[PDB]
RNA sequence: CUGCGAAGGUGUGCUGUGAGGCAUGCUGGAGGUAUCAGAAGUGCGAAUGCUGACAUAAGUAACGAUAAAGCGGGUGAAAAGCCCGCUCGCCGGAAGACCAAGGGUUCCUGUCCAACGUUAAUCGGGGCAGGGUGAGUCGACCCCUAAGGCGAGGCCGAAAGGCGUA
RNA sequence: UGAUAUGAACCGUUAUAACCGGCGAUUUCCGAAUGGGGAAACCCAGUGUGUUUCGACACACUAUCAUUAACUGAAUCCAUAGGUUAAUGAGGCGAACCGGGGGAACUGAAACAUCUAAGUACCCCGAGGAAAAGAAAUCAACCGAGAUUCCCCCAGUAGCGGCGAGCGAACGGGGAGCAGCCCAGAGCCUGAAUCAGUGUGUGUGUUAGUGGAAGCGUCUGGAAAGGCGCGCGAUACAGGGUGACAGCCCCGUACACAAAAAUGCACAUGCUGUGAGCUCGAUGAGUAGGGCGGGAGGUAUCCUGUCUGAAUAUGGGGGGACCAUCCUCCAAGGCUAAAUACUCCUGACUGACCGAUAGUGAACCAGUACCGUGAGGGAAAGGCGAAAAGAACCCCGGCGAGGGGAGUGAAAAAG
């Protein structure tokens, strides 16, 4: 998903980037580190989920 | 250390000319360290 | 534009097991492909305390070159090499010596 | 204002370790890595909001951090 | 020419006065060569020629209190000195301990260990990895002041600077 | 889903995988580092605005030198200097060649040191993408030629030097190149041509590519690209990888083709700006000569410290001086395509130069290990197999190393 958020206002986007953060972005890497987390994919996705919705605020906002 | 710095190091190359052409010659023969420190 | 693919009935022109035919299962970056059937080794399978102990003797499927192997014409009962050709704007595939499409 | 993303900053990662083990078990107490500078207050104000708990007390090369949890814990 | 086995290397045999070449066995398993020519970083016994290659010398530091040692047990290729149990001899208003100043990962856990041309070490502070320093009321820093030091004017001195107030 | 380097957890399958190319956002600390300082990857900044938390959060600007503009303004009325603010530009690093400002030794001689080496090695500043030079105060003593540089003849000549070793020309001829203008200042007549900058459209080209014919079988052998017998194709047998030496198992070459965006090389068109003919002046309005000192030395020609003052197509200067005969030639502002020079980086092509003590120092995780305060110099070390399935189980030993069986492979005198 690329485009899903392309056309969200940048109110909503930000929460959306705010909840990757808080949810499914620190708890991952609690659970990775104390050795729970038997599929490493997720954070790879999450990272990546991130720096999507990043570049969108930027892109947006402003210029 | 501080002697070593102070007459080898990157601030007292650059100080003189000469020393400058010292740091492009190292560049140059792409040495890894460049200096001392 | 790779004439092997991932599926594909193939038989083997050289080696020790040449026009034998099978289906390739993957191909490798370096021009290799794996069929399973035909290129039988006997690896001697180091036990390991893990949770996988087989041990042994494992009959693995060593990779071949592609040029070894053609794509069977599969109506000709011979291999026949494989070109590409554009139609309604899609690249496919098609055989030659009566060059139909796959 | 930029108090948030520097909250969002200054937990850098958990301390795993059989004391961090242990005082997790018996003073519901979680050990975990924070910034060089990572005031108390920071620390104490970043676990509020990220991992929505309550905290006792906070009290800390890098920094390590032993945040004490009320009786209701999560993680 | 060429997998019924190339070249190189190791033997034998034949030919020419001499440099050598042709035909094979063994080893080896991937390309090689003649005749008529041309192009030279082409052949080695020494220049104190250059780098390894039979050799006359083996990797682990504390020898400087006239208070006292010896016996047993465990570990170890090694035990007069470490650990555990049974005694004696010093200190004991300190040869205890807790602070300031000074010193700033040495104090806490598992390890380079069957040892070169015969190397035979009584110390578990070594080089390379993992942890602990947790605070409202321990203390300092934060607030006010003297001496010392510094500091827009004025006072002393033709300026500046010094003395000196905020 | 880089490689070393297997596996597991994930993504993609009738058009958002990865990889390659182009257009953007973002780009901390250290290094020309611009706020300051120091011992380069260390600490410490100031001001203004918003921050759901009035203990906050984030970001821009701010150095010096030069130019322009604005404000203030002396000493000494005005002017001027210095100071403040804003915009633009300059600074550093990395080959070769060329230009400007300066400047050696060794190697050479029977000792008149100068002459040679040498306008060299090395060092300093700036510009261009070639630089310098580049349309005659020049050659030819009255046949002619007409910008500069480089290469090939005249020529190891004519000259020059204790005429000794050395160094080292012009004119003429034969080629490539063969396209020059403006300012010493003007009267009259203008959307008059061409050239420049900024856009669009067409054609072509550069930075990922597509389509792309053509040998089956047999003997020896574990395995076939070569041998024997039998074809097709040849605009294509160019090269490399491809189980033994491959046109026709493949990946490719020749021929025919492609452009969302960016950029480069020719035209047309729209806007702005610079600009032709017919004529009249001047020939650099403090620019010489002469006097004094130094270099290329009593001295031809060139450049200048200070103190005066006339000209220049009308008129002023040169190698066989003669009414300063004649012909030619116009002397102190820039710009000037191209031929000639240079290869640190890319792609293609070339090879009787080289093949691991070779070639560059490095065919390789080598600009390393190691030595030194720093500068500088600068190692050793290439190849198992088609596929590493790399070694189940058992014996000796120390739950090693090493060696002896079995199993895999054509081969274990490949472990």
């Amino acid at each position: 998903m690329k485009a899903k958020e392309l056309r969200e206002k940048s109110v909503e986007e930000l929460n959306t980037e705010l909840l990757n953060l808080l949810r499914e972005q620190f708890n991952l890497r609690m659970q990775a580190a104390s050795g729970q987390l038997q599929q490493s994919h997720l954070l790879k996705q999450v990272r990546r989920d991130v720096a999507r919705v990043k570049t969108l605020l930027n892109e947006k906002a402003g210029a | 250390v501080l002697k070593r710095n102070r007459s080898h190091g990157f601030r007292a190359r650059m100080a003189t000319k000469n020393g400058r052409q010292v740091l492009a010659r190292r560049r140059a023969k792409g040495r890894a360290r460049l200096t001392v420190s | 534009a790779a004439k092997i693919r991932r599926d594909d009935e193939v038989i083997v022109l050289t080696g020790k097991d040449k026009g034998k035919r099978g289906k390739v299962k993957n191909v490798l970056s370096s021009g290799k492909v794996i069929v399973e059937g035909i290129n039988l080794v006997k690896k001697h399978q180091k036990p390991v305390p893990a949770l996988n102990q087989p041990g042994g003797i494992v009959e693995k499927e060593a990779a071949i070159q592609v040029s070894n192997v053609a794509i069977f014409n599969a109506a000709t009962g011979k291999a026949d090499r494989v070109g590409f050709r554009f139609e309604d704007g899609k690249k496919v595939r098609f055989f030659k010596s009566n060059s139909e499409t796959i | 204002m930029i108090r948030e993303e520097r909250l969002l900053k200054v937990l850098r990662a958990p301390h795993v370790s059989e004391k961090a083990s242990t005082a997790m078990e018996k003073s519901n107490t979680i050990v975990l890595k924070v910034a060089k500078d990572a005031t108390k207050a920071e620390i104490k104000a970043a676990v509020q909001k990220l991992f929505e708990v309550e905290v006792e007390v906070v009290n800390t090369d890098w920094k390590k951090a032993y945040v004490t949890l009320k009786e209701g814990q999560n993680l």
